[PDB]
RNA sequence: AGACUAAUCGAACCAUCUAGUAGCUGGUUACCGCCGAAGUUUCCCUCAGGAUAGCAGUGUCGACCUUCAGUUUUAUGAGGUAAAGCGAAUGAUUAGGGACUCGGGGGCGAUUUUUAGCCUUCAUCCAUUCUCAAACUUUAAAUAUGUAAGAAGCCCUUGUUACUUAACUGAACGUGGGCAUUCGAAUGUAUCGACACUAGUGGGCCAUUUUUGGUAAGCAGAACUGGCGAUGCGGGAUGAACCGAACGCGGGGUUAAGGUGCCGGAGUGGACGCUCAUCAGACACCACAAAAGGCGUUAGUACAUCUUGACAGCAGGACGGUGGCCAUGGAAGUCGGAAUCCGCUAAGGACUGUGUAACAACUCACCUGCCGAAUGUACUAGCCCUGAAAAUGGAUGGCGCUCAAGC
RNA sequence: AGGUGUCCUAAGGGGGGCUCAUGGAGAACAGAAAUCUCCAGUAGAACAAAAGGGUAAAAGUCCCCUUGAUUUUGAUUUUCA
RNA sequence: CACAGGGAUAACUGGCUUGUGGCGGCCAAGCGUUCAUAGCGACGUCGCUUUUUGAUCCUUCGAUGUCGGCUCUUCCUAUCAUACCGAAGCAGAAUUCGGUAAGCGUUGGAUUGUUCACCCACUAAUAGGGAACGUGAGCUGGGUUUAGACCGUCGUGAGACAGGUUAGUUUUACCCUACUGAUGAACUCGUCGCAAUGGUAAUUCAGCUUAGUACGAGAGGAACCGCUGAUUCAGAUAAUUGGU
């Protein structure tokens, strides 16, 4: 089977998720998302890079997983295995059907043709938009050029066209890279499990203090 | 494909999110006569004398009383012809109209207003005119010097 | 064989074709689908009114 | 086309709440004053929350060339849209007067990266005082020092309707 | 053998009933003038057919009724689609942190273990984090949609009743009186209302936007509006549906879509650029081409070097401690293992190679002499090229075209 | 993606008192789970059946009395000529 | 077995599409003594063709003769052989990958109605396709597909079976065009000449010599010229031999 990946590339239906009324779809390809040192601190990999879409089309789940192994091998050999964290951030939850024309009227006839054409699943795609992220990577500074060779070999086993763009935040967080810095030296920032939370002066007194000790002075 | 009364009503007939429970009950203490202006509005709480959902929304005109009842007129749009159509609705339904307020409002301003204008013999222009072009005035840039703008470069924000 | 199942295309030009005639209002409505309580009483007032209006010329002046 | 310069001044209308509200200027490039009041309002509303039936127009005048016998060189800043993203470039021009050279620059976009009109935004327009503020280098030649140069192979004219000629031509005019 | 019974046999030949019936094929005879359609709703042993409503014509009457409207403005109601949301309910889903042991599993200090000991792997709870929903939602458009804009109006006084109220208190319908000096938004009114009788039609198709099944189709099925059918004329060489525009017989003037080197009526017209193809290119619907590449050429973004003088070329030098510590028939930079300092300078490394049993010699690195203004690396997108294979001889319409007659 | 050719003398009508699912902490045999007690608890329960809407001193639950599931005919709404 | 009709509706060609069938690319984990790219290529991804099979039902039901073989002409290139060349994990010999190229060739037999297939033998080689799945007023009639008859399974029965088996009529050209040849009016009748345009033709192998030489430890083992013959094709001729 696998048809080739010509024949579902353009968004042409409804959202068709697997739920309580089409049942007995096949497991996605996919299953892992984080991958290296998936739990290093904000202040270790200050820079990131994204690869961004750039057309309004369908990307498979088995297209997903030959990126991320192809990014994986070439970050680990000349990187190391401590030295980025990289994540996949488009899931597929949307199911393609088929209409098996032999294996279900072949042989023994039945009944064939165009009558009753409603297809079985078959597969699960990913829909993605203009201007949306699909792999980002953070490590450090001096490793600039490697994370850009990376992605740059990655897209060949997607169709269609993508682009690659330096961010100008801090890791992973949404803050711009000069504001996170004179933000973290007035106290209002307290280290988490691989993330941070930000103070908010909106509650009672008591717990404010002890959780953000160096902000009140 | 069927056709039945209350088909297709799953979003109309519902009560709104955080008002379920007691109907307020100054409803029921509103008074109506013959040649009133009332509009129908269906309350799903209340499951005796509801119209058909084809009214809900339209506007009519009294034209009987009862014990806990009203009866409406209401002109229906079959194709290529008008029909007078006649329902009976219970009164948690239906609600008195707005729409004339604002001409019952007028002539009574305008009848005294004509009055006050006889007596003095001048005349009033009291019919109303649409929205005219403006006139020539002057603007000063005392203290309120213009400021120069210009369209911006390109720049990526993620 | 097969052949086309239902349409709606020329139906809006055909209704337009001589106007869509809207009935005529009127001073005096019907009085169908009155409660018969009231439609009796009020019979019995239009009489009692029709002798009193007939006796001004020899009579009440009210 | 043929362009002349402007400047337009708007203004939001006044309300209780907002009395004498404030007034901006621009400079805009256009064939005639009908589409010139057209382009302010289309720069505008990517700025400021004002739209056309929300506002008025003040005053429309004409920019005119202080000395346009003069020989000067400019610079442009623009940004442009192609078949796919947006892009800033900075080209020079060698002319006498500033309307001739967004003249210039509209034909020369055209014809280089393909790019119409409907895309493509002026940023800033400035003429260079000095001689050593020139960048690009097919201007630099242009003004080196004792410039002088023949013509070489020019065609003479000959009237388009007087055909058979009686003699052969010659091209050392 | 379904064989033969006068060239006739799975039921002979002759006359009559008989002009047997047909929801099915074929045909249906002079001219001019005016108006001008439908393939859709409901029921039927109904689906190649009929009745019913619709569209159409003709004959009129009531007034010339001042009534109306596929329209805008102003006042006031209804809705759950596009978008949005998940540190908001239901459902789906990736990853760490804190708190906990008696929820389950495997250990440690004697697997002592009723040791809330020390470990920890799942599970649980709490504050955060990455993506979704035609049959999910706290919110919520645009376009379209109901009613009203007065003389049949507004206000005052007071007659009738078998209904209603403790009650002439209410309710409908009334008599009398008051309110135009202006009957109370815009525009139009080249078309107001009612009735009678009847023809054809009930196979449709195409296009913009929205949209369902299908890998897709000149494929099947829907919503609003415009078209062909029922229709010529000027452009697309040709072509029911595309663009302009709808038609009595003539004369003069001006244009639309499209065109001006010739066939072909009208510019080898003007201004600034790009392209050289031993497969150039040449106008919407439309008669096709992709991923990936080029030191062909043109324009652009960022970083780095340079008149204290680089890049290229030629020419000069290319040193000690020290054959370093180790290794050893022998290894002196150059089998191999492990470190990388200093003198002198502008520069020469306990060295990138060649080479000796081992030294040497030699190369590179680096600096200096000559010159005269630019140079290096990585990216973006214009035209062009490679990728580019089918059957009779052949088609930007043809000839032909190169600072074009191409873009 | 599903449903119907049924079921009910109460599972119809009237009235009154009460509040559900679940979770926390306790009590001989008693344990994950038997009965009793307190606090929290916006419906997360229930209402003959498919699904949607609706309901908290009730439309759920238990108790008391009953047969408006009765007689004579008209007007109106939905599918629609 | 019959009648009235239907291309509003199937079985064959033609038309749109290309899932399946066939063919060709891109990226580079790995295989390849070691070394991604001599020769290959996983996980993914972009295309072409209409000699496979499907989907559709637009044109023909007052008829376009429906399988295979024989005969004969022409065209396409995705090249089996031949000419000349570029690569290698190419010493010689033998092989593998690619370029310009369709000028010229591609066979004789056993079994089957076969298309398809499978063995023996020769050869430089026994490559793949189109033309209404070329070709029935050109042939043949073995198969399928009328009426006779037999068997097996099914049906109470008449009868059914893309199950097996045996016998079964193949019509017309003198018309128009096309093609192959042959005459021919007008400017007196003749003899001797030029050449616009159209057609075009040759093909492959073996023996001797080079040489048991180059190359290699050995085993093995080439080529250019030169000489003489042979295969397929074409145009003439009849002194000799054969046929009538």
């Amino acid at each position: 089977a696998r048809r080739p990946a010509r024949c579902y590339r353009y968004c042409k239906n409804k959202p068709y998720p697997k739920s309580r009324f089409n049942r007995g779809v096949p497991d996605p390809k996919i299953k892992i998302y984080d991958l290296g040192r998936k739990r290093a601190t904000v202040d270790d990999f200050p820079l990131c890079v994204h690869l961004v879409s750039n057309e309004y089309e369908q990307l498979s789940s088995e297209a997903l997983e030959a990126a991320r192994i192809c990014a994986n091998k070439y970050l680990v050999k000349y990187a190391g295995k401590e030295g980025f964290h990289l994540r996949v951030r488009a899931h597929p939850y949307h199911v393609i059907r088929i209409n098996k024309m032999l294996s279900c009227a072949g042989a023994d006839r039945l009944q064939t043709g165009m009558r009753g054409a409603f297809g079985k699943p078959q597969g699960t795609v990913a829909r993605v938009d203009i201007g949306q992220i699909l792999i980002s990577v953070r490590t450090r500074d001096s490793n600039r050029a490697i994370a850009l060779e990376a992605l740059r070999r990655c897209q060949y086993k997607f169709p269609g066209r993508q682009k690659i763009i330096v961010s100008k935040n801090w890791g992973f967080t949404p803050l711009r890279r000069e504001e996170y810095l004179e933000k973290k030296a007035a106290g209002r920032v307290r280290v988490d499990g691989a993330y941070v939370q930000f103070l908010t002066n909106h509650g009672n007194l008591e717990e404010n203090m002890r959780r953000f000790p160096d902000a009140f002075k | 494909h069927a056709a039945g009364l209350r088909s297709g009503t799953r979003y109309a007939f519902s009560r709104g999110f955080r008002k379920h429970g007691q109907i307020p009950l100054s409803t029921y203490l509103r008074t109506y006569r013959v040649g009133d202006i009332v509009d129908i509005k269906v309350n799903g709480a209340v499951q005796k004398g509801m119209p058909h959902k084809f009214y809900h929304g339209k506007t009519g005109v009294v034209y009987n009383v009862t014990k806990s009842a009203v009866g409406v007129i209401v002109y229906k749009r079959v194709k290529h012809r008008y029909i007078e159509k006649r329902i009976n609705v219970r009164i948690e339904h239906v609600k008195p109209s707005r729409s004339r307020e604002d001409f019952l409002r007028r002539v009574k301003e305008n009848a005294e207003l004509k009055k006050k204008a006889k007596a003095e013999g001048v005349p009033v222009q009291l019919k109303r005119q649409p929205a005219m072009p403006r006139e020539a005035h002057t603007v000063s840039i005392a203290d309120n010097k213009p400021v120069t703008l210009a369209p911006v470069a390109y720049e990526t924000t993620i | 064989a097969k052949s086309k199942n239902s349409s709606q295309h020329n139906q809006s030009r055909k209704a337009h074709r001589n106007g869509i005639k809207k009935p005529k209002t009127q001073r005096y409505p019907s009085l169908k689908g009155t409660d018969p309580k009231f439609r009796r009483n009020h019979r019995h007032a239009l009489h009692g009114t029709a002798k009193a209006l007939k006796e001004f010329k020899e009579g009440k002046r009210e | 086309g043929r362009l002349q310069e402007y400047q337009v001044i708007g203004r939001h209308l006044p309300t209780e709440a907002n009395p004498n509200p404030a007034l901006y200027r621009m400079r805009i490039f256009a064939p005639n004053e009908v589409v010139a009041k057209s382009r302010f309002w289309y720069f505008l509303r990517g700025l400021k929350k004002v739209k056309k039936a929300t506002g008025e127009i003040v005053s429309v005048n004409v920019i005119s060339e202080k000395h346009p016998l003069k020989v000067k060189n400019f610079g442009i800043w623009l940004r442009y849209d192609s078949r796919s993203g947006t892009h800033n470039m900075y080209k020079e021009y060698r002319e006498t007067s500033r309307v001739a050279a967004v003249e210039a620059m509209y034909a020369d976009m055209a014809a280089r990266h393909r790019a119409r009109f409907r895309s493509i935004h002026i940023l800033k327009v400035v003429e260079l005082e000095k001689t050593e503020d020139v960048k690009r280098p097919y201007i630099k030649q242009l003004v080196a020092k004792n410039l002088s140069f023949p013509l070489p192979h020019r065609v003479p004219k000959i009237s388009t309707k007087k055909i058979f000629s009686a003699k052969r031509p010659s091209t050392f005019s």
